[PDB]
């Protein structure tokens, strides 16, 4: 994986790549690493899948239950310590490593999570195994006061880093745009730059190759 | 403690055809997660219309190639410049490889060429230098995905005639060069779609009576 | 001493027009040994077919288990369950176990009984979900069928050509595997339909 | 088998369109301790060559007399030394990496990554690597240890293939090997301020600039950072 | 870490550097490792980051219920928590810190808790991986009832030097100031300390 | 290496057990039977760590006679293979396992018809023909595979079993001490006393 | 590191050998077109089980020392003396890790048909039937109960191709093709590639064997 | 555990040993020879590791006959057993020691005596009355140590050397497909092929 | 141990200890660390006494040859010599040296030779296991072109603090000062450096 965080004037913004890999082998070209845990809480997760899935939608879950309770709309930093109280229990052994950004009544929020339950605060992060390479672009072209397009361009520019360099990360840009009054817009595939190319062959078989011993229709009625 | 192993990822194909034969290989050099070169070849013209790739650990491969080039230069000078056969070069890298038996050269080596009768060879070797001929063989880190693909298309394996109740397999038939390219892009694409070693580039070498033509083929860059 | 691969096997599914397929061998070894060539992987709770590998003891075990859930499912809510609803279930199930987890690969396969729309998934072992258009592999044979899926499938195939196309991709695979084959069945699922074929294939 | 003891960290590399650049910080590393601060880790081979290295500091100056006395030797019975028969980047290169081969074989390594940058006689720039276990790689950008992971990306953003490099120019290459100094003094743990950086160009020659220092660098953010997550003041 | 706390004439002045490792990469060059646990009861964190966190927010627990009932605490009531904290469980714990605070009676006071769990109240204190590099200079440069000014350049100069030889060290040098005035946070940049 | 067989023929289950006890360099014992009867109609051999086999066989039949007692009915094969197998599954995620594998031959009178089941000390159920555990599946299964008819009868059956225990007689390490025969049917479980 | 099914046996006609034809690494099928009979000569066979390239290897050079021998003896090599060159070359070897098992047949006038098996640790076994590799126990079985030395060529054929069918059928890492050797005192001859997919329905349908099966 | 054992009785030495030659699960053969012939009245047996067995037994065999040739006359089993004895005490700190245990049996003429060593892998070499190798001297040792008179015929020894196979047969774990037997006296070695 | 050597105006000055440990106990604690190669070079041994002893031993035997054949060897020539060996028997060895040498030409030079064999000139050189505990304060209160005396209270007060704050440093401090005029030993007691 290669994910981001980036701060901006009136919100901030993370991004994700889509890769999803099984050993050497990509088991998923096309996976959703940027999670919703309220709706202007969003997440972006790293490390073992199953755990920052299922991390995400327990933490998710409580905060919805505590904004019934409670009334008011959920706080990120509510999410980051419910998060790394968590993690910090199982003492690493859940490795999902997550970056938490949103926008609250306090205002815009951007932190890191690592699985052994440590939190880091930042204008711009970067956490996976493509984390070097989009630092490296996120060191070099970050500045203060950026906008909104800005910040968008520089968190995709930053996994595109991650996608070309590394062999972890892969495929297409998620984002998610988190700005202070406004809903929080979800860009699914927001660039595409490695669709695959035209097959030289079709490889559609002429209908009865394959050698057949038995059959028989199934009662899935009752 | 020091290991002298390294794995430098990539993979190989070669296939024979009925007046010639190629030795396709990616042109993706690795190290973990990280790429060393896009375009770094591993498939040689060694002279006498052999065609040869050493695939694993590069810098045994380098070396692996480096001395059967030597091999082949002292066979002339020693033998009134006698063209080396494929058969006779096969024999002579086994020799190389199991002179190592102890300290093995960690590679899959593939060559291809003609035979004495003008027919399409390839020999593959393993690491300690077993070594056969075949019509088709894959090696290195995507064989796994691409040889199946092959008994399937090249051997027609599983393929019987339809209409004639799976008693009558599909007949083995020699294809054209045309056709064979054909089938070595698509195994390369369907590799790189999901073998994260995979990509970048494909280099084929074709062997024919009038000499060893090149051809290239861009590949995803993720 | 790998749990899950002791015993063999692989599972595959794909999608086509308004359709889906979800095929398996029929082989359960130890290690080398072949003991069984009857022992089917592809099992299904109402409409849902649901495909397992990984060791047999825990495949059982788990039929069993979603047997027992989908059974009660059906009692309370008065209708038979979803292939996505099934999907969250299968991953809350085995995530459940995280710090002592079934050793499989299950694969999910359906039509949506409301929107007709087809539907396929897969799981690693501690439950994470794989959601796919194409198709979805499993097993210790999961590269061969990357290899082959990837190469062989293409959008949007009527019925009876995608039977030959997962047939193959699931024959070839299996024979480039020495824990996979011993047989082989396919599903073909349509919308109010479904057939299911046993293939000739070597058996070695 | 040996354990690194006094290590150089990252050596970063690119061709240009006349040319090639590489850098190399100043350091001598003991573990954590930052020992020696005056290490040049650019050795010039002639006007046409320089040889960039990191990892163990006394296997690189063992490979500094090596190259010192290869020079030497050429020269012996040699009328076209400083000509035709002058020594060439790829010829550094090949017997280094014959070295580095022999050395893994016998399972006693130099434990060094090399790059070896220079223009050859025709004008063709030359830049390939080689470490410790012999293994050889040429691209238009290279880089060692930490350079590899977050230099390469930052070069390759310029010189993305091999088309990229007539339209790449000497200002604009050395600004991206400048910037990229720049980030692993923000990221290396074992990295220094101070570096030397290296141009050879097929018509200007061998340019060697010593005492260079990061610069334009971003810490003012710093003072708006409080706490770990929740901590206002 | 290279982390210190130094008491003088009106106080206690907290100091630290900004980087975090992981490996030999710096996962964050602009880490804030100076918390505070009550307004005036600041602490020095160094070791794990997961760890020094946990217990940070533990023990801002304990005094802010502490407070609720008793009063505001003494910075030797602080370090105690600290202890209990590192010492029941310091089979499970990597954490150095340097725990210290303004009372108006007691004045600036320093403690001091390595691994084991032990307390030390010192006039000064020293930590982290960096600090081995300047236990000379800071035991021959160190006085009593020193000035706001000269104790803010003993510190300045210190990580300095910690920064310059230790690896493990650098970014901002960041500085707390504890007195009866309030509370006062500095910054000092790499192109100002590294020349010194 | 405790040799246990099993063959399902036309009309009855027939179930082979070595009688050798080995512990060290020494035969304790040459006469042991390695089976338990759980029902009229139902026979389980056994195979695997000292102390756990017969232990979990005897668990087993109690819980089966508690069974029968309770509803005056005799359970299938079917239902007696599954309420085992699941005890096995239980087992394997345990602080100690049973290391205990087991063939279960019945004969269900309801279906008329015989049964044959290999479970594993993981909980690795299957319904087969004929059956082994251990090695001997290595040397037997051929012979089985090749001379094996499914309408054999029950005389057949022991002579294609006779063929088995030649062959581990011949190419076997151990000395296993001949085995013990029993059959199953529709008359019930009885022993074969001349082997 | 090979799975293999390898059997040679003696009978009135000479020697039979049969082999399998598949090589593993790990689960992953490399090949299924293996020869693991080497032709030594036009007199002796090796059989190929363990170490491919140790097997490949020392038998070709084994080939040589036996030209040799008959060059300077002018007098062919019995069999004893061909097997011993080989198990005390591999006995050098003991403890560095080679690895083989394999057995060396021939047929010649003083000896007769003669199988010798020998092993990587330096045993040399003299006997009449031998089976070798990790389906080894499977044909064994089918060897022992069928086997006779008043066999007929065309029956101890089948016998012989039949007990590797049971082998690659079973054994998981066995199958591919069968190769078939026929020798005689006149030298070897070759019996054919025989594909195990198309072979074992073949053998189920005309033998009645594998109802376990279903076709 | 390949059994070899020997008795020495009044006027002749006998050797037996097994028959079997196992290799994994795999009994590869029951007809194995396991002796060699040193010179017309010294006979050896051998058991160990495998190949070194049958290496070592050969170089000696070479050796005694160089030296017979030679000197055109037979070496008495005392000076045989104790070359026998330097070899191996050679062997056990070179750097692959032969692993191989020996009983060495034979007739010395000019004595008129049968004489019967016992040599280990060591070099550790004892003359005895009767010998064993490996797990076989810890079932047979107790019956020789009652039956053993020092006065017995060959067909008495024999049949003493029958009782322990017996015992041999009935409590060792392993099947070693019963022994070859030969016989050393003054008129040379013979073998008795019905036993 | 902890050593040092230092360049001054009118040559070089060699610092060292005088502990040898084995585990926690004093083995020696009058060690002489400051050892002869050559009449004006000298060297400060850290690491295994057997190893540094053995080849100081041996660079004395080579230079005493040298001197036989071409006269007095540079200081340049004695560290080649010192590196030769560290070097080529890494595996083996654990020694520290410092070499430090007075010619008329080159006046005052120190070569430092860490564990891998390697060579660093420098103005001065630190080393030794409490070396570690005063590369603030050396850093920080060098400058060149030092006087005898300066150079002398300089070594004194860092060494002082390495046996401060180092357990396997302490005893005497033994100097040799190496000038034109000739070579001069040096000792100074507890009572005077330890209240510094
Ligand atoms: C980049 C792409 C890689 O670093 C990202 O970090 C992504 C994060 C996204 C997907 C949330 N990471 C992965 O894709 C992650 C990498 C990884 C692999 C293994 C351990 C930790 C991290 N991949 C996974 O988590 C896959 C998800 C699959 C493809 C759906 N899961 C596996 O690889 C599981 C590992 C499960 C696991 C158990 C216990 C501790 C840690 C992880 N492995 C298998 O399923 C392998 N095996 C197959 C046969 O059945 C038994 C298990
Ligand atoms: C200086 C650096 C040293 O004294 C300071 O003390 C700072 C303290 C500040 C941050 C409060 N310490 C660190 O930066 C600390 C160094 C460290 C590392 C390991 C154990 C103790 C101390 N770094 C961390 O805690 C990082 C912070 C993360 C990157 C946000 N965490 C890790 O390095 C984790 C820690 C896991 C762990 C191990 C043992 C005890 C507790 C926790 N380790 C990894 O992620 C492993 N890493 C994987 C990649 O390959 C290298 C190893
Ligand atoms: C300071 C102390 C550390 O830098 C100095 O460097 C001095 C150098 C002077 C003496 C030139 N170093 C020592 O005093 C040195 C410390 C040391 C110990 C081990 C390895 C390297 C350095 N001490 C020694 O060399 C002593 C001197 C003896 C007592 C006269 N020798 C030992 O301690 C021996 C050394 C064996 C050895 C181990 C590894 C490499 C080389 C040599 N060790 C023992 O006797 C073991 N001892 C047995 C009693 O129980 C504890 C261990
Ligand atoms: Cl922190
Ligand atoms: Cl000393
Ligand atoms: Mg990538
Ligand atoms: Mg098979
Ligand atoms: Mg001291």
């Amino acid at each position: 994986t290669t994910i981001v965080g980036v701060k901006f004037n009136n919100g901030v913004v993370i991004a994700a790549d889509t890769r999803s890999t099984q050993g050497p082998i990509v088991a998923d070209k096309n996976c959703a690493k940027l999670h919703r845990i309220s709706p202007k809480i969003w997440c972006a997760g790293a490390g073992t899948a199953a755990d920052t899935e299922a991390v995400t939608q327990l933490i998710g879950s409580n905060i919805e239950l505590h904004s019934l309770y409670t009334s008011r709309e959920p706080r990120v930093v509510s999410a980051l310590q419910m998060l790394k109280q968590h993690l910090f229990k199982y003492q690493g052994h859940i490795g999902a490593y997550l970056i938490v950004a949103g926008v609250d009544p306090t205002g815009s929020h951007l932190f890191s999570i690592h699985a052994h339950g440590s939190t880091d605060v930042g204008y711009y992060l970067s956490l996976g195994s493509g984390s070097l390479a989009a630092m490296a672009v996120l060191e070099s072209h970050w500045k203060q006061d950026l906008t909104k397009e800005e910040a968008i361009k520089l968190a995709s520019d930053a996994i595109q880093a991650g996608i070309w360099n590394d062999l972890g990360s892969g495929s297409n840009v998620d984002v998610c745009v988190m700005e202070i009054g406004k809903d929080a817009e979800y860009l699914r595939n927001y660039l595409t730059p490695n669709v695959r190319e035209e097959k030289q062959k079709s490889y559609k078989f002429p209908r009865g190759t394959t050698a057949v011993l038995k059959e028989s229709i199934v009662n899935i009625c009752d | 403690q020091f290991n002298p192993y390294g794995d430098n990822g990539g993979t190989i194909l070669g296939i024979a055809g009925e007046d010639f034969a190629v030795l396709a290989g990616d042109t993706r050099n690795i190290t973990d997660y990280s790429i060393n070169s896009r375009y770094e070849p591993k498939v040689f013209d060694c002279g006498d219309n052999i065609v040869m790739s050493a695939n694993g650990f590069a810098a045994d491969g380098d070396a692996l190639v480096k001395r059967f080039k030597n091999s082949v230069k002292w066979y002339h000078f020693d033998h009134n410049d006698k063209k080396l056969s494929i058969n006779s070069a096969a024999r002579n890298i086994q020799h190389l490889l199991y002179g190592k038996r102890f300290f093995p050269y960690y590679v899959h080596t593939i060559i291809a060429g003609l035979d004495e009768d003008g027919k399409g060879a390839v020999y593959s070797f393993d690491p300690v230098g077993s070594y056969e001929r075949e019509q088709c063989r894959a090696g290195g880190a995507a064989a796994s995905l691409i040889m199946p693909f092959l008994d399937n298309q090249v051997n027609f394996k599983n393929q019987y005639e339809p209409g004639t109740n799976g008693k009558v397999k599909k007949p083995l038939k020699y294809l054209s060069v045309e056709e064979v390219i054909k089938l070595v892009r698509d195994s390369f694409t369907s590799a790189t779609e999901r073998h994260i070693q995979v990509g970048d580039g494909l280099e084929i070498l074709i062997v024919t009576k009038d000499g060893v033509r090149k051809e290239f083929y861009e590949l995803k860059r993720d | 001493s790998d749990p899950s691969s002791i015993n063999g096997g692989i599972v595959v599914a794909m999608t086509g027009k308004d359709c889906v397929a979800i095929a398996c061998d029929l082989r359960l070894g130890s290690q080398s040994l072949g003991v069984s060539n009857k022992f089917e992987k592809i099992f299904h709770y109402g409409h849902v077919f649901l495909g397992i590998t990984g060791l047999a003891t825990d495949v059982t075990t788990l039929n069993e288990m979603f047997r027992y859930k989908t059974n009660l499912y059906k009692l309370k809510e008065e209708r038979a369950i979803e292939p996505e609803t099934f999907t969250q279930l299968v991953s809350s199930s085995l995530y459940e176990r995280r710090f002592g987890p079934y050793f499989v690969g299950p694969v999910v396969a359906g039509i949506n009984s409301k929107s007709g729309k087809p539907f396929i998934a897969g799981f690693d072992l501690i439950g994470c979900i794989d959601e796919a258009k194409d198709f979805i592999v499993s097993g210790t044979a999961s590269d061969q069928l990357f290899g082959m899926c990837e190469s062989l499938y293409e959008p949007n195939l009527e019925p009876e050509d995608l039977f030959e196309t997962i047939s193959q991709a699931l024959l070839n695979a299996a024979d480039r595997d020495a824990l996979s084959g011993w047989g082989a069945v396919v599903y073909i699922i349509k919308k109010d339909e479904v057939v299911k074929r046993y293939l000739k294939m070597r058996q070695d | 088998t040996q354990q690194p003891i006094v290590t150089g960290t990252s050596v970063i590399s690119m061709k240009y369109d006349n040319g090639v650049i590489i850098a190399a910080d100043n350091l001598g590393s003991y573990g954590s301790l930052l020992r020696f601060n005056g290490v040049e880790r650019l050795i010039p081979v002639g006007d046409n060559t320089v040889v960039g290295i990191s990892g163990d500091i006394s296997d690189m100056q063992h490979i500094e007399r090596l190259l010192k006395d290869l020079v030497t030797e050429n020269a012996y019975d040699n009328p076209l030394a400083d000509a035709e028969e002058a020594l060439e980047p790829s010829y550094i290169f090949e017997y280094l990496a014959t070295v580095m081969y022999q050395r893994r074989s016998k399972m006693n390594p130099l434990w060094n990554a090399i790059i070896v940058a220079g223009v050859q006689s025709n004008g063709d720039q030359f830049l390939r690597y080689v470490n410790l276990l012999g293994v050889t790689y040429s691209s238009p950008t290279l880089a060692t240890g930490f350079g590899a992971h977050m230099a390469n990306p930052l070069l390759r953003k310029v010189v993305d293939r091999e088309s990229d490099i007539p339209k790449t120019t000497v200002q604009v290459a050395e600004e991206a090997i400048v910037n990229a100094m720049r980030v692993l003094y923000y990221r290396d743990a074992r990295s220094s301020r101070n570096f030397s950086l290296a141009i050879i160009d097929k018509n200007t020659g061998l340019t060697f600039k010593k005492n260079l220092q990061v610069e334009n660098m971003k810490w003012d953010f710093a003072k708006d950072i409080k706490g770990y997550g929740t901590q206002k003041i | 870490t290279s982390i210190m706390a130094v008491t003088f004439k009106d106080g206690v002045i907290l100091g630290a550097d900004s980087r975090t490792t992981t490996g030999a990469y710096i996962a964050n060059r602009v880490t804030d490792k100076l918390t505070r646990v009550h307004d005036k009861i600041w602490c020095c964190r160094s070791g794990s980051a997961a760890d020094t966190q946990a217990i940070a927010d533990i023990v801002q627990y304990h005094l802010e219920l502490y407070t609720s009932q008793y009063g505001t605490p003494s910075t030797e009531t602080a370090a105690s928590v600290f202890k209990e904290l590192c010492y029941e469980n310091k089979d499970n714990l990597t954490a150095g810190i340097i725990v210290a605070g303004y009372d108006d009676k007691n004045k600036g006071e320093v403690y001091t808790i390595p691994l084991g769990g032990s307390v030390h109240k010192l006039p000064y204190a020293i930590a982290g991986s960096g600090s081995t590099f300047i236990y000379g200079y800071c035991d021959k440069n160190f006085r009593e009832n020193m000035s706001k000014e000269e104790t803010v350049d003993f510190i300045k100069h210190s990580l300095s030097q910690a920064i310059k030889w230790d690896g493990s060290s650098g970014g901002v040098i960041r500085m707390v100031v504890l007195t009866a005035a309030g509370v006062e946070r500095l910054i000092f940049y790499p192109d100002e300390y590294e020349q010194l | 290496m405790d040799i246990i067989l099993g063959i399902r023929v036309q009309d009855s289950v027939i179930l082979a057990s070595s009688k050798a006890v080995t512990r060290g360099i020494s035969v304790l014992k040459d006469s042991d039977d390695k089976t338990r009867q759980l029902s009229p109609h139902t026979l389980m051999s056994f195979a695997g760590e000292a102390g756990d086999t017969v232990q979990f066989a005897e668990y087993i039949q109690a819980n089966i006679q508690l069974y029968s007692i309770r509803e005056d009915y005799e359970l299938s094969p079917q239902a007696v293979s599954s309420f085992v197998r699941q005890e096995l599954a239980k087992s394997i995620r345990s602080r100690r396992p049973y290391q205990v594998n087991v063939l279960i031959g019945g004969y269900d009178k309801k279906k008329n018809k015989p049964e044959l089941y290999q479970i594993d000390y993981l909980g690795t159920k299957v319904e087969l023909p004929y059956g082994a555990h251990g090695y001997s599946g290595f040397y037997t299964f051929s012979l089985l595979d090749h001379h094996y008819r499914p309408d054999m009868t029950t005389e057949e059956g022991l002579d294609l079993l006779k063929l088995c225990v030649q062959e581990l007689e011949k190419r076997m390490p151990m000395d296993f001490k001949g085995v013990i025969v029993k059959i199953v049917d529709k008359d019930g479980i009885r022993q074969v006393d001349d082997f | 590191a090979l799975g293999a099914t390898t059997l040679a046996f003696r009978f009135q006609g000479g020697i039979i050998v049969a082999v399998d034809s598949r090589a593993t690494a790990g689960n992953w099928v490399a090949s299924q077109t293996v020869k693991k009979v080497i032709e030594i000569n036009p007199f002796l066979l090796g059989t190929m089980a363990g170490g491919a390239a140790d097997c490949q290897f020392w038998e070709t050079w084994l080939g040589s020392q036996c030209r040799l021998h008959e060059l300077r003896e002018k007098e062919r090599i019995s069999v004893a003396a061909a097997s011993k060159i080989l198990s005390n070359l591999v006995y050098q070897y003991k403890g560095a890790g080679l690895s083989m098992g394999t057995m060396i047949c021939g047929y010649t006038r003083k000896e007769g048909p003669t199988i010798y098996y020998v092993d990587s640790d330096g045993t040399r076994l003299k006997g009449d039937i031998f089976c070798v590799g990790s389906g080894q126990t499977f044909a064994y079985g089918v060897l022992d109960s069928n086997y006779k030395w008043d066999l007929s060529v065309e029956d101890a054929l089948y016998l012989g191709k039949r007990s590797i069918l049971a082998a690659a059928h079973r054994d998981a890492y066995s199958g591919g093709s069968v190769n078939l050797y026929h020798v005689t005192e006149d030298g070897w001859i070759y019996h054919g590639n025989h594909d195990v997919g198309e072979l074992f329905w073949k053998v189920k349908e005309e033998e009645g064997s594998f109802n376990n099966v279903i076709g």
